[PDB]
RNA sequence: CGAUGUCGGCUCAUCACAUCCUGGGGCUGAAGUAGGUCCCAAGGGUAUGGCUGUUCGCCAUUUAAAGUGGUACGCGAGCUGGGUUUAGAACGUCGUGAGACAGUUCGGUCCCUAUCUGCCGUGGGCGCUGGAGAACUGAGGGGGGCUGCUCCUAGUACGAGAGGACCGGAGUGGACGCAUCACUGGUGUUCGGGUUGUCAUGCCAAUGGCACUGCCCGGUAGCUAAAUGCGGAAGAGAUAAGUGCUGAAAGCAUCUAAGCACGAAACUUGCCCCGAGAUGAGUUCUCCCUGACCCUUUAAGGGUCCUGAAGGAACGUUGAAGACGACGACGUUGAUAGGCCGGGUGUGUAAGCGCAGCGAUGCGUUGAGCUAACCGGUACUAAUGAACCGUGAGGCUUAACCU
RNA sequence: AAUUCCUUGUCGGGUAAGUUCCGACCUGCACGAAUGGCGUAAUGAUGGCCAGGCUGUCUCCACCCGAGACUCAGUGAAAU
RNA sequence: ACACAGGUGGUCAGGUAGAGAAUACCAAGGCGCUUGAGAGAACUCGGGUGAAGGAACUAGGCAAAAUGGUGCCGUAACUUC
RNA sequence: AGGACCGAACCGACUAAUGUUGAAAAAUUAGCGGAUGACUUGUGGCUGGGGGUGAAAGGCCAAUCAAACCGGGAGAUAGCU
């Protein structure tokens, strides 16, 4: 009945769920917009926005730390090299969700998650 | 939740002293009878504590002159008068309650001395 | 007497002297204050109309606001009326505060309770499970049969079936009364009040003898 | 579980007369492009509250 | 918590060494027993020149309970091994004349002050 | 007979009263306690087990009591399938035999996605006569009514003693119901840790995938019960059986014919909930709308222009609300959700580096690191300016006022 | 007794309580000697009964993980 | 009858652990099963865990739980030895 | 050595649950029996309807069996619907 739970469910298991957000994150860290659910976007948010804040403290402990998460070594490299001190100052938010319609194959409402600078 | 934050620790004992488990602890509990107000002790080991502010409790094993006993108590209640530290333990978790399994020499636990 | 209106604060608990804990409800009371008096001459019954709390300026509407603005009163978070007993008398702005609970030793906690949503009849109307194995076809928990034969040939009503369990009025009654703090607003209860934390909660005195 | 009597078209009617769908009902006018758009969606050129997005 | 067919230990020395709750007395559907609550026992193990022998059927008050009990403060006491003292089944008032392991202050009453007569602990 | 499934168990009831308990009362071969019998009474309550397919019954141990019946011997489009009663097989018996025996024994397929009524929930339309936002009264409907034991009165009354009260009061249980999560716990595949096999990240170290969450050990929030609070009442009214008072018909007597008083868990209220579709559509408070101009088969008629209010709806962020609608909160003059910051909680002293050891390992930095749904904050991200619906003073008759 | 109607025969064992089970009696309605009698070690997805362990079978259910069920888009039956 | 969870003979048979062609994870190689997106009600199915009790369930321990390997010690009645 | 023991392939089918307008006109999942033998399997052959074959169930003989299927006698006959 689900009173003050949180966490989408995604109509998966647990371990599929974590597989593809892993993904997920690793494809928004290196295209730094994709289009997604509207669902997937708002739990890619609670995934990938505290791997950027642990890429804000640059140290062993959290390459590997953010390597165990993620599993991705270029990942792991644009966070802690560009990343991490792109943001540096702003305190959450990294990312921004953009509604954009629906698919054809199966009337899903789309999405497009970015972060939130991308000036170039 | 500033007013039962407020609230609670209004009530909170303030020499409750730093125990963790696998420590053997005397307390001494203010048992009433009739008239009389005694103060008896219960001796044993830590085995699980639980830390929520006022709420918090600690149970203690005791293998009481035949079969064992678990007291939970609740640590800032006023029955419970004093908590002292005799033996400290030194142990890896932080809920002991495998110790249930075990008698003598088994449910021995090696002291932590720093 | 009447009631003042609370919200549901949550629960600790209080340890007497003689080391006795007693389960307690916060329920925060601020200034109820009065916004309509009704009489016989104009209503057919005395009752008066109290708010609560405080509402955001844009949020209130011009009916409400308008309602409030002839009381000489802030706007509150909602209305609700006390019936008075007849020797009773109130004045449109008057505030009320918890010192008012300094006397009453019992109370009659009135919210509306946690929504459990569609909930089945185990849950719901406490029906007996039937078998878990032992040749069970597909009816573990289903409600069992609904009535009769062809004498009937219907279903009674008010037969106890399946559905809303939850998100309605009710009200615990006598509930002692363990502290009125009128410095923090508080009157702390002694059990369980219905509503999840931060409802509102109607608070009366006992009915009951 | 199965019917008993044929139902009529009546009955039939009466059942869809919730199944209507509902209008759109009315769609947004961007600031810049000054091009409609679903509400709290991005238009088709691809601006949103008068900046550019995504741009494809 | 101690229901029908729950094979209890015997605290004191009457003889039995391991009982079987036959009934939980004091109520119509009544489902448990409890701190210091009386039971209808029959005997399902004895030593062999007890004053009660294997089969008998008797009362009994339930002295410790692996649940266990609740004080006032919200402090439990949980044993680890249900265990009973065999009271007489006509006028109660134990059997056994020892009583073995500890007990509860919630046997403070009339009858049972015979049973914290003796009893090591509280 | 172009099919109305038939015992018993389970689940779920429901009515009757010829009442098992509780409640009132008369007679008693009623001293008290406990009874017997009869009248009234249907509010609520009214066992668990051994054996047996069993209903029943016997037994064991409870209980205030373990009621008697109707409801297709209630209930198989709700479950079972043990029994009876298919096809196999055997025993006893009958028949020469095929076979047969409500004699016995072992084995033996129970389908249905609900259209209509009913029922449990939950909405959309329209109405309620201008529109809208709230708060209400309450016709009516439903829920709830069980009860033990201990103590005092009082070891008094009664009785030769044994024994042992009525009426009244206090406490504390059982079963049942409502709420709740502070406590005690359960769960907690979204948190932390241990560990086996194997694969990968080049390798060591560290990690990750897969093996039921790999197996485990703990555990936040939530949900929860075995947990903890509360409830069933007092009181009032009208009574049943019953008891009377005054009192004739019938100069006595007589509770009744006139008149009057008591009298029970039943009845109407008192308590809790729903409730104006209560079409008999109610009340109260507040808010908004104060334009022109044509046409006719001149009507509460139609149309054009200008206006678009109060408010609602949509959209978005969402919720201890939720199947979906609905309901609640918030939309930048903003804490609605996410992130972030601080705390808490949980786990249990990370990685890297140093030292001791031949090494597994241990120790220091270190109660360290990591911490979900929690708590307190913070506009960093997303809640967009608008558009849409809703109008422009609200009929006729009669009456009382226009001070 | 796979055989016994009366019958839950009677006695004993096991059980708090045992129409089943084991032992015995024999009044065998209606056993009985290759349509074999009586024993019988081992064997049996064989029938009946008892006990230890073990448990959500149950007391009495609670929570969680998944697949449907519910909502949206596409296709789109059936008995009657 | 279907682009059907069924049936269909032979041949080859790598790594690590393992007695093994079992089983787990992998290589070569091949696949993700021709409807998807949400939500996270009752109820059904397949599973996980469970306080105290521990067959009280029931026609009947049906189902589930439990046991489970190798070496060594040790092992009763009865027996066709 | 063994109609020997444990256990995969292989043959089977004891229990339960699902399924029962199925994924399937007999299966799936979890357990289950045999597994060097009276075993199992491929390819071919032979036996035919009052006939075959049968470690026997009235089983099997092309989803059909107390007498196959097809065609014919044949518009059998039907005091019955």
């Amino acid at each position: 009945m689900r009173h003050r739970k949180s966490g989408r469910q995604l109509n998966r298991n647990s371990s599929h769920r974590q597989a593809m957000f892993r993904n997920m994150a690793g494809s928004l860290v290196r295209h730094e917009i994709i289009k997604t659910t509207l669902p997937k976007a708002k739990e890619l948010r609670r995934v990938v926005e505290p791997l950027i804040t642990l890429a804000k403290t640059d140290s062993v402990a959290n390459r590997r730390l953010a390597f165990a998460r993620t599993r991705d070594n270029e990942i792991v490299a644009k966070l802690f090299n560009e990343l991490g001190p792109r943001f540096a100052s702003r305190a959450g938010g990294y990312t921004r969700i953009l509604k954009c319609g629906f698919r054809a194959g199966d009337n899903a409402p789309m999405a497009y998650i970015e972060l939130v600078d991308r000036s170039e | 939740s500033n007013i039962i934050k407020q609230l609670e620790q209004e009530q909170m004992k303030q020499d409750v002293p730093s125990f963790r488990p696998g420590d053997t602890v005397e307390v001494k509990v203010w048992v009433v009878e009739g008239s009389k107000k005694r103060l008896q002790a219960f001796e044993g080991v830590v085995i699980a504590i639980r830390n929520r502010g006022l709420h918090s409790a600690f149970t203690v094993r005791k293998i009481s002159n035949g079969e064992g006993v678990e007291r939970v108590f609740q640590t800032h209640s006023p029955v419970v008068d004093s908590i002292s530290v005799k033996r400290r333990g030194a142990v890896r978790k932080a809920k002991l309650y495998y110790l249930r399994e075990r008698t003598g020499k088994a449910a021995r636990i090696k002291e932590r001395l720093n | 007497m009447i009631g003042l209106v609370g919200k549901k604060v949550g629960m600790t608990r209080i340890f007497t002297e003689d080391g006795v804990s007693i389960p307690v409800t916060v329920i925060e009371v601020e200034a109820n204050r009065v916004t309509q008096v009704k009489d016989l001459a104009n209503d057919g019954y005395r009752a008066i109309q109290v708010t609560t709390g405080a509402k955001k300026a844009n949020r209130v509407t011009k009916p409400e606001a308008g309602h409030f603005a002839k009381a000489g009163v802030e706007a509150g978070r909602g209305l609700w009326e006390f019936r008075l007993a007849e020797g009773e008398e109130f004045t449109v702005g008057q505030s009320i505060s918890v010192e008012l609970f300094a006397d009453v030793k019992k109370v009659d906690v009135t919210g509306t309770s946690k929504g459990k949503g569609f909930a089945g009849t185990v849950k719901r109307w406490n029906f007996r499970t039937q078998d878990a194995t032992h040749g069970n076809s597909l009816s573990h928990r289903v409600p069992g049969s609904i009535g009769q034969n062809q004498t009937p040939g219907k279903v009674f009503k008010g037969k106890k079936m399946a559905g809303q369990m939850g998100n309605e009025r009710v009200t615990v009654q006598s509930l002692d009364v363990v502290r009125v703090d009128a410095e923090r607003n508080l009157l702390l209860v002694k059990g369980a009040v219905p509503g999840a934390t931060g409802s509102d909660l109607i608070v009366k005195p006992a009915v009951k003898a | 579980a199965v019917q008993q009597n044929k139902p009529t078209r009546s009955k039939r009617g009466m059942r869809r007369s919730h199944d209507a769908l509902t209008a759109v009902t009315s769609l947004s006018v961007d600031k810049t492009s000054g091009e409609k758009h679903l509400r709290h969606h991005i238009t088709a050129d691809g601006y949103y509250r008068g900046r550019k997005v995504i741009a494809k | 918590m101690i229901q029908e067919q729950t094979m209890l230990n015997v605290a004191d020395n009457s003889g039995a060494r391991r009982v079987m709750c036959i009934k939980v007395l004091g109520g119509s559907h009544r489902r448990y027993a409890g701190v210091g609550d009386i039971i209808k026992i029959t005997i399902k193990e004895a030593i062999p020149r007890g004053k009660v022998k294997k089969g008998d059927v008797l009362k009994a008050v339930v002295v410790r309970t692996k649940k266990g009990v609740r004080r006032p403060d919200g402090s439990v006491i949980r044993f680890d091994g249900n265990a009973c003292v065999l009271l007489n089944n006509n006028s109660e008032q134990p059997i056994g004349t020892r009583i073995f392991g500890p007990v509860t202050r919630e046997l403070r009453s009339e009858k049972f002050m015979k049973i914290i007569s003796l009893a090591p602990e509280v």
